[PDB]
């Protein structure tokens, strides 16, 4: 999935290959085949890299499930993990299966 | 225990791509400038601290205004969550959420999650 | 005893052919998933109704609790889908169904019941009690419990729901316990 | 305005390049299903995409 590529870690990246993009790597090949090692890179270590679980509540606004990925946008919503407490009046939730 | 993670995940990325980097034909120069350009965009971010950093029919007119602004969606400036989902549920306009492995942006802050579970009304 | 009526099913064409894809992607509060409905779920919260809208420029609105509520929702959503640029048009908005509830207040032996009347009325209770009198005269299907109140629904208009119940008050007042 | 000429070109090439992706499709009843198979991360990716074109933007 070519799904973390919107995350800080990988525009950072982009941003790197486009910088070869106007100066080294022209266009694609090289960056392309390095973006695809991303993939497998960032899924690999989401899966299997640890995790800790909690519960929480909120409000809703609008919703899209396409190709099996749900996009929420939910409204006046607070979510607390663990001992952390926080608020949010906007939030986006991106969900893959 | 975020820089952390980020750190670790940076590395084992660096450390993994190196080989393809090479059997495409590259300096390893051009791998370090990658590792500085990355780090570099988090420092000038300033979110958080790194090492690195430190270094009628036929007219419906009729109707005149219900539709609310889609506009109000997007921001990007927000709080986005990138996370998967073992079970969305819903009753009537009664959801349930059952999500796993998060990362989450509140407020500034990060957070992660290995399950998130939520209620909400629509 | 009054009903008080609880959903009403109505049905517009909008006209045109419409793109499911492109209404789910900037329409609010709406769910398009092809695997299972085969229609987009549009929600409104001002007056709770949920409405299914089909390919072909058609629409459902379900979930008004009353005639002028269910007209009143179908013009709005129909306002959504236009104001995304779609041609719109808005034609015959007709109720198809309207499930009206009241209580006669009083307990009623529905076992008596089915003993004169078993032509209309068929019960089998089986871990769920709920004798149905299917009524021929004014068409309408009415469940009747043991608690006493009967629900109504079928009925295409708001006088039916009311008149079978009057006909239907006579019958369980002679099974009053 | 030689521009506007580099828009209907450069765009025209872009058209050529989704007619490629259009034969990459078929590639990509075992046959159909694995169009759906490649169809699940292509658009979601795309959509995936756009966000981050739309938070570059922001920034």
């Amino acid at each position: 999935y070519q799904l973390y590529r919107n995350t800080t870690l990988g525009n950072s990246l982009q941003e790197s290959l486009d910088e070869l993009i106007q100066s080294q790597q022209i266009t694609p090949q090289l960056a392309l085949q390095v973006l695809l090692q991303f993939d497998k890179a960032i899924n690999a270590a989401l899966a299997q890299r640890v995790r800790n679980r909690v519960n929480f509540r909120g409000s809703l606004n609008t919703y899209r499930f396409c190709d099996n990925v749900w996009t929420f946008v939910l409204n006046d919503v607070e979510f607390r993990e663990v001992t952390e407490l926080i608020k949010v009046d906007k939030v986006k939730i991106v969900a893959c299966d | 225990t975020v820089p952390k993670l980020y750190r670790s995940v940076i590395e084992d990325v660096i450390n993994d791509v190196r080989d393809i980097f090479l059997d495409d034909g590259v300096d390893e120069q051009v791998l370090m400038e990658l590792k500085t350009l990355w780090e570099n965009k988090l420092m000038q971010s300033r979110a958080v601290d790194g090492f690195h950093s430190e270094e009628e029919e036929e007219p419906l007119n009729s109707e005149d205004d219900v539709s609310d602004e889609e506009g109000q969606e997007l921001f990007d400036t927000e709080n986005v969550v990138v996370c998967q989902y073992d079970k969305i549920h819903r009753s009537k306009n009664k959801w349930k959420f059952h999500l796993k492995d998060g990362i989450m942006n509140l407020n500034g802050r990060d957070y992660i999650f290995s399950k998130a579970i939520g209620d909400a009304e629509w | 005893i009054v009903p008080q009526l609880q959903n009403i099913v109505s049905t517009v064409n909008l006209g045109c052919k419409l793109d499911l894809k492109t209404i789910a992607l900037r329409a609010r509060n709406a769910e398009y998933n092809p695997k299972r409905f085969a229609a987009v779920i549009m929600r409104i919260r001002e007056p709770r109704t949920t409405a299914l809208i089909f390919s072909s420029g058609k629409m459902v609105c379900t979930g008004a609790k009353s005639e002028e509520q269910s007209r009143l929702a179908a013009r709005k959503y129909a306002r959504v889908v236009q104001k995304l640029g779609f041609p719109a048009k808005f034609l015959d908005f007709k109720i198809q169904n309207m499930v009206g509830s009241c209580d006669v207040k009083f307990p009623i032996r529905l076992e008596g019941l089915v003993l004169t009347h078993q032509q209309f009325s068929s019960y089998e209770p089986e871990l769920f009690p709920g004798l149905i009198y299917r009524m021929i005269k004014p068409r309408i299907v009415l469940l009747i419990f043991v608690s006493g109140k009967v629900v109504l629904t079928g009925a295409k208009v708001r006088a039916e729901i009311y008149e079978a119940f009057e006909n239907i008050y006579p019958i369980l007042k002679g099974f009053r316990k | 305005a030689q521009l506007k000429f580099f828009e209907q070109l450069d765009q025209i090439e872009k058209q050529r390049k989704d007619e490629q992706e259009r034969e990459i499709l078929m590639r990509a009843q075992l046959r159909l299903k694995q169009k759906a198979k490649e169809m699940q991360q292509q658009e979601l990716a795309q959509m995936r995409q756009r966000d981050a074109n739309l938070t570059a933007l922001a920034a």
